[PDB]
């Protein structure tokens, strides 16, 4: 392949002289009219908005930014990090007293609040 | 702003009496079909009591009789309180899905699960993060109107040096998860580089006390509930769609813990309003599904439209009213909705121009009543925004008839189109594909 | 956190709330109108039968058909028998509409469904120690190893519940665990003694306040005793089973991971798998230490399936281990699904038909309407004059039950909204006017859309 | 440059006054529906009216094309212009209503002005500035200049190899930078390395330019739907991993409404709706429509032109109903509906030599008059697609310009389908060994 | 070992003139149709030829299948034989066009000489290097590796690059292991352990082997049997480097691919420089597409372009059926079903039904390959069936008879035994006589219709 298409802006996401457009439109589409941006979000977390439920899923403003941005691969990299908490909780907080207790921030996981692979 | 004028912009409600439901002549932009206004003031009753589950209620008529108008009434007229899904018949003919898994999505849309919750949040600027080691730590934050320091524990430095905080960077703790996000960074900061990264955004300094415990009311789907669960960040999914044909067992835990919410009151579910457009393109498939859908205790009310006569259903070869199955349509109740004297296409025309804005000469809406008879409701409401831009070509400070006239000799009507395609059969391309391209 | 709202709980009324089971005598013998039933005396005896067949562990296999016109009380008849087998035994509906699935073969979502309905009873002892972390201490050995200057004999953990706390003496290894999770003083932890390992739940609100900031939220003590050993019975279908062993959750590689990024794609599980989960489960059975309880695969609109469907059917319900399949049907004499040439009678195979106990369902008298207007009524909590329940009844015989009952609500609307408590013939005129049946609809179909026309319907 | 079948088509040809013009802008005739689409382009500019359905509906070769290619002309390269067939939307990716979708979203455009602060220079320094920050001195022919880089800039430079003695190009606010190579002042810093060796900058150090950016509200889908280009690398597997389109929610798009609207309150974005044409719309079908029918009614969707050539015909997936055009009855209500016409002789003269200067092409009057008669008795594209063929011929008889003998020529090298219908009758007479198969 | 339909077919059973003896290799008769066959086989072992196609066409039973495998036994191992239905052809993955394809290349073979360049010793040292990057978040890499291999003639130190320390950590090879290392993938093989310290008390089942004798460095040359196909192959699902990609595609599901013309065209510029080079033979093959009828008129109509390519195997059809209607052209009759376009392309080898002694002959040769010893009487009660009942019907009771036989005591097949035979297991005919008997009215006992 020539250089021209390879390297000097035939690649229209390589940004650089020549390409204009890609420098412009990382910047606009991946954060500043993106909707997964923290601001963003802020501005839809109440009521009927569309994040509405974000409070309820266990991730922050800032895990649900990476989850969109980074690719699946990247994604399962962080996963290879976290406690599958809520299955010790189904071990602990059993009894009428526990109420089955669950973080509220967490109250959307129920398949993982309540899964017999923990159990067994 | 980004809402343009669109064909059902003037419907700002249903137009009944609160007390009586009884309609009255003209409101909320409506005209005429009292009868169908009423009955569908008597559905929006009983959504708006919530306890009938999954009763179908079809309108039928006519072309150009009201029947998405009275169902945009109905859906303004119910509020942003209630689900309201509209869905046309065409988009359950998913290939990432089957038809029923596409109902099934859509009436799990209908339902809302209503949670009431307050909650800490920390929002502010950062000043200065102070690290001692021999682990322990220091954060001063301030807003415009406050500054303080705060005992950092270990993980939270850890966070703090994972999240890369500086100083001068907008930040908000949840303290209900503990988890920090960074905002971006104070404008103030807007001169502290000159060459900033990609994903780097300026903000106003945040207000007020730094912790705030604001309550705030959330009403999610079904749906989403579903969607959330379906795999380990299955929230990505409502956005993508990228979802599959979630599997049934997941969907009965998620109905047994919305029951126990609903007992312990740390939810309402709120059922709301299914409105399932040309419905007649739905097939004898999805109807037979449809029937046991509505039997759910967590079936939403079922609003449909069909302009369809004896037709033939989709998916066999016999005919049947409305195109839908004699089997379906004796579980539904039918609400009729009529074509419009002259009386009544004069008001939708005069609301349509207030809504466009357009200044009909008392004239030019007299013969645009009479092409609303003679061709149509659509045709004369089309040919409104025609006259108007006519109008403005000839810098006229009024649509006259003269404009409405050039209006409707510049766009044909559909009964003079097919009589033109009648006219010249043989210059155009035949059902036999037969054509002759010369003079 | 969660701002909990005090209000009554009240339930949604759907069109077969009414119905609490089928109504028999210990002779089994239907009551004529019990339990939300009136009449189909004939058919709930026999779904009686068929619900004593089920609750009899004999069954394999065995084949139902509910066959009757639209309206007869057949998908109320099947909840009916749900309702008399109750929540323990698995009763698992679905429409033929149902099995065309995009993303599997129709024989592997049937093959699902059918395992779904085939429940397993697991009993096994969950034997943990719990609590907060009160204390970590080692126990310096007695004799050291050379060159190491430390060697620990025991670790010495106190766990506190609500209930109690016990000083707990561990087998040194735990040392990994502890590492490796992080555990402290003021988490709260399980110690599963089948490992000898423990877990983290987290830290114990008890310590929320150490902090104006620190970066995890905190958990309840655990509200249980320290030391919990407990009989654990645990539900599970078959069907959970096949996906957990073609599908396994908890793996740690980067394409499980990966993996369970993804959506969990139905897969045509083997019949290789599923014969060797039988054997393995009668294994187990036959140690006593589970109760296989099969249960209901439910179809209904049954004449949806297609012959291929049918004639899978016929391998299925041969396996030794299976469900009883209840069908309901509606479709006369009618062209099997897949079979355009061959017609034959409920739209069943004959081949098939043959393997089914049918029973009917038959048409309604108008005195069984009015007791069932009656019945609805105050299911909805609506109430009527003897005058509307007749008018109403009237309405059944000419037009439909389902459109009578349809009428209940609109009408109570209309009486409340008129201030009347309860409804009456000014009503039920009323909402009988706005809310048309099929026939008058079809009326104005037939007198309308006989051309076309600028207001013609589309024909 | 290339000549194409419309390339003569300038514009609509109009009069101040909006009344067509009777020869203008390369169109002859069609003056009616010149002049109502001269009403469609004010309707379009106007921005007012959402969802607005037009049709053109005419034979074949009556000009629906060149209308609508004129239409895209009037609008100039500002509004977003989307053209498809019907045929397009039976992707095999995703529903074919989710096809039309994301097509309406292409024809609304979302306008940016932007400045572009680019620093371009040989790298005379970098000197960490703390243990986060950067400085970064940059050296042009006519000067040198200091920069102080934010950690996520100063980090995109460092993911590049950038080094001292290295030419770079950096853009100051999208953040964005690239190694344009090695200054050949370090050319003979050894006499063989795998390396890239390029002059210094020889103008400013520090450019300002202002580019006006287009997006669209599909840019945007498909920027917050998925992780694109560099951020997905994992794509590189294909199978499950590539690109695949995906059925977008309407809670993306509304949502994605939200943040665009946010923008056009602050003024940094322009809002320009614009134009989806279908050609051949007779090839969607009535679960198409029945799709359009409520896509209209969104407050954002573009306006829509439509072309259609059938006469009463059987609507696509629903052979039971027969309808004009092609559409059906109940949505040709909702549609503007404009006539297009026959051409007479002396317009097919007209076209003939409009079109023939168009290719370069020139003739004799005896040749515009026979490619005029072929254009009468056979059709307009037959008689035009003459023109280049007897002008090799010509020109390979060395003559300047095409005459009788050169048509005379080309139409009997070149046969219409008609005459070429007639020799299939003739020879498919029968399944013989030099038959035509039938 | 097992006995299938075409066991006793040995070849063609040609003279070395070219004609054919009218009972040998196996076959009886056909003598023009096996001599025509022989002319094919000619024309594939002279490789001149590409995308010649051939047409057995004659009734079911009429051996064309024998035919095709005889082809397949004189043409020998060499040669590539790549036999498809025509039922094959439509797969789910990729269109059908794509498997034409690939079959038209996994019938052209390629004989090649390769030198695999290769290090082996017992690991006696091994000691990584890294380096500390600037913070591109994943942290510190391993730069390179050094490590020691010790073969019988001394040994040598190698300083991989960290690719190859990839391969040599996911083989998790260890100090003490005898390695095999290929300089031309950069793959790595753990033979064993040295035979040194080779106690038995491990659980790990090591298999302990010998110090590799000669130098730790080698350059040992193999010849290596390969389609064009296997090369279309390896290039679109690339696994052989250690790069990220090979890596990885090496754990994703393996599926099917439309590979692309410029892939298969930049693959004849790689084989012809193998030939250039002298290290390749060409070897084409021939492609036998059976039942070539349940093609469709899409899949001849690419055959047209795909037997003009400059390079193609020979094409064998066969085909059992009179005019009938071309599949995917309802409205298409032709002889063969064969589209009319197609069928002059072809050279027709006509097949042609048994004479009564033919069925006689080859009711003995196939009863002594099956090892039933047969009676005469025996031999002429089966051949009164294929006369008046399929061919295939007299072969299949020679098995059922043999077992009655045997279970009667007999060493021998005797009439009574294909008495039995004839009645216990019916031929189609008199099946279709009890349907239309039985089901001569509906009812319970009925068959359905
Ligand atoms: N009663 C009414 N009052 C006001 N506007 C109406 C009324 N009926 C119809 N319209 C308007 O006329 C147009 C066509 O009616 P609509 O209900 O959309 O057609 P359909 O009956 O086919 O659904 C729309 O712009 C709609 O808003
Ligand atoms: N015998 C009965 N007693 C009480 N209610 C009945 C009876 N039969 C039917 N119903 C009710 O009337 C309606 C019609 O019965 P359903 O089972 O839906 O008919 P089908 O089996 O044809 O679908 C349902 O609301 C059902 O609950
Ligand atoms: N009004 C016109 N004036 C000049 N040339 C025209 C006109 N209409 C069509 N043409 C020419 O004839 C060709 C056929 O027109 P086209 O729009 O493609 O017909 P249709 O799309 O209706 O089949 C075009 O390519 C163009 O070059
Ligand atoms: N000429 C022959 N000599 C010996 N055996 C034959 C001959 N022709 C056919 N057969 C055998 O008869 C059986 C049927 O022949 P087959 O090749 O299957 O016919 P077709 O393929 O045309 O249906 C096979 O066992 C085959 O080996």
């Amino acid at each position: 392949l020539p250089r021209l298409i390879w390297c000097d802006g035939g690649r229209l996401d390589k940004p650089g002289p020549g390409n204009l457009v890609a420098g412009f439109r990382s910047k606009y589409l991946n954060h500043m009219m993106n909707i997964w941006t923290p601001e963003n979000i802020r501005s839809s977390l109440e009521g009927i908005e569309n994040f509405t439920w974000l409070r309820f899923v266990d991730t922050s403003l800032q895990e649900a930014y990476r989850a969109s941005h980074t690719d699946v691969f990247a994604r399962a990299v962080d996963l290879a990090s976290k406690q599958n908490r809520l299955g010790h909780m189904q071990i602990v907080y059993d009894e009428p007293e526990d109420k089955k207790w669950t973080p509220v921030h967490a109250l959307f996981q129920i398949c993982e609040r309540e899964n017999p692979k923990a159990v067994a | 702003g980004l809402n343009l004028i669109a064909a059902h912009s003037h419907i700002r409600g249903l137009g009944v009496d609160a007390d009586t439901l009884e309609p009255r002549p003209s409101s909320q932009g409506l005209v005429g079909q009292e009868k169908a206004r009423k009955a569908a003031a008597v559905v929006l009753e009983m959504i708006k009591q919530g306890k009938i589950a999954g009763r179908a209620v079809l309108i039928a008529g006519p072309p150009s009789t009201g029947k998405t108008a009275i169902a945009m009434g109905m859906a303004q007229s119910l509020g942003q309180d209630v689900p309201f899904t509209t869905l046309a018949a065409s988009e359950i003919f998913s290939l990432e899905m089957s038809k029923t898994e596409a109902l099934t999505q859509a009436f799990r849309k209908s339902i809302g699960v209503r949670i009431k919750e307050e909650s800490e949040i920390m929002e502010g600027e950062v000043v200065e993060i102070q690290i001692d080691r021999s682990k322990q730590g220091k954060l001063t934050i301030k807003t415009t109107d406050m500054e303080a320091i705060y005992d950092m524990g270990s993980k939270m430095i850890d966070a703090m040096t994972k999240e890369r905080v500086m100083a001068g960077d907008i930040i908000s703790i949840d303290k209900s998860s503990g988890k920090i996000t960074k905002l971006g960074r104070s404008y103030a900061r807007s001169r502290d580089y000159d060459a900033m990264g990609v994903d780097t955004k300026f903000l106003q300094c945040p207000e007020g006390e730094l912790q705030k415990r604001k309550e705030v009311v959330h009403t999610v789907s079904l749906h989403e509930i579903d969607v959330i669960n379906s795999r380990t960040q299955g929230f990505l999914a409502l956005f993508s769609g990228d979802t599959g044909e979630i599997r049934s067992e997941i969907r009965d835990q998620i109905n047994t813990k919305v029951a126990e919410w609903k007992e312990e009151g740390k939810a309402e579910i709120v059922p709301g309003v299914l409105f399932i457009d040309e419905v007649h393109m739905l097939d004898i498939e999805c109807f037979s599904y449809i029937n046991r859908a509505l039997e759910s205790d967590l079936a939403p009310i079922v609003i449909m439209a069909s302009n369809r006569g004896v037709s033939r259903i989709r998916g066999t070869d016999y005919k049947s009213p409305h195109g839908l199955p004699l089997d379906f349509l004796d579980r539904v109740v039918i609400i009729n909705t009529h074509p419009y004297t002259p009386d009544e296409l004069r008001q939708i025309l005069s609301i349509r121009a207030q809504e466009e804005e357009v200044d009909l000469t008392p004239d030019a809406l007299a013969l645009l009543t009479k092409i609303g008879q003679e061709a149509g409701l659509r045709y004369a409401s089309n040919l409104i925004t025609t006259s108007q831009l006519i109008a403005a070509k000839r810098r006229a400070k009024q649509v006259g008839v003269e404009d409405v006239q050039r209006s409707f000799k510049l766009f044909y009507d559909p009964a003079r189109s097919v009589r033109f395609v009648q006219e010249s059969e043989k210059r155009l391309i035949g059902n036999d594909g037969v054509v002759d391209f010369s003079y | 956190i969660s701002e909990v709202r005090g209000n009554t709980r009240d339930h949604r009324t759907a069109a077969h709330t009414h119905i609490k089971g089928l109504g028999l005598n210990s002779s089994g013998i239907a009551e004529k109108q019990a339990a939300g039933f009136v009449g189909q005396c004939a058919a709930r005896e026999a779904c009686g039968v068929v619900v004593d067949l089920i609750k009899a562990h004999k069954m394999a296999g065995r084949g139902v058909l509910l066959a009757g016109g639209p309206g007869t009380g057949k998908t109320a008849l099947a909840l009916a028998i749900s309702q008399e087998l109750g929540t323990k035994i698995p009763f698992c509906p679905i429409t033929g509409s149902e099995i065309y699935s995009t993303e599997v073969k129709k024989t592997e979502v049937l093959m699902e469904n059918f395992r779904r309905a085939i429940g397993l009873r697991v009993r096994e002892t969950k034997d943990v120690y719990e609590g907060e972390v009160t204390e970590m201490t080692p126990e310096e050995a007695e004799n050291p190893l050379g060159g190491y200057g430390k060697t620990i004999s025991t670790l010495l953990i106190g766990l506190k519940s609500a209930r109690g706390q016990k000083k707990l003496r561990l087998d040194p290894s735990i040392y990994e665990a502890i590492q490796k999770e992080r555990v402290q003083v003021g988490d709260v932890i399980y110690i599963e003694t089948n490992t000898g390992a423990c877990k983290r739940v987290g830290r114990s609100d008890a310590y929320a306040t150490e902090f104006d900031l620190e970066a995890e939220e905190y958990v309840p003590i655990p509200k249980g005793e320290v030391h919990k050993k407990k009989e654990i019975v645990q539900d599970v279908t078959l069907h959970d089973l096949d996906v957990a062993n073609a599908r396994p959750q908890g793996g740690q590689d980067i394409i499980s991971m990966m993996g369970q990024l993804m959506k969990p794609k139905m897969t045509e599980i083997t019949d290789k798998l599923r014969m060797e989960i039988n054997k393995v489960v009668q294994k187990y059975i036959n140690q006593g230490v589970a109760e296989l309880i099969p249960g209901v695969l439910f179809i209904d609109e049954a004449h949806m399936l297609d012959i291929e469907c049918f004639t899978y059917l016929n391998k299925a319900l041969e396996s030794p281990i299976a469900p009883i399949v209840v069908l309901a049907s509606n479709r006369g004499i009618a062209t099997i699904r897949g079979a355009d040439d061959l017609k034959a009678a409920h739209g069943i195979p004959p081949d098939f038909l043959q393997r089914l106990l049918i029973i009917p369902t038959h048409p309604y008298e108008p005195d069984e309407i009015r007791r069932i207007v009656r019945i609805r009524a105050q299911t909805e909590g609506v109430q009527l004059t003897d005058a509307a329940v007749d008018r109403v009844a009237e309405h059944g015989v000419r037009i439909s039950l389902r459109y009578c009952l349809q009428l209940l609500a609109p009408a109570s609307i209309l009486a409340r909204v008129n201030g009347r408590t309860q409804v009456d013939v000014q009503d039920i005129a009323e909402a009988e006017e706005l809310f048309l049946d099929a026939r008058r609809s079809a009326n104005i179909l037939t007198s309308t859309g006989e051309s076309g026309g600028l207001h013609g319907f589309i024909s």
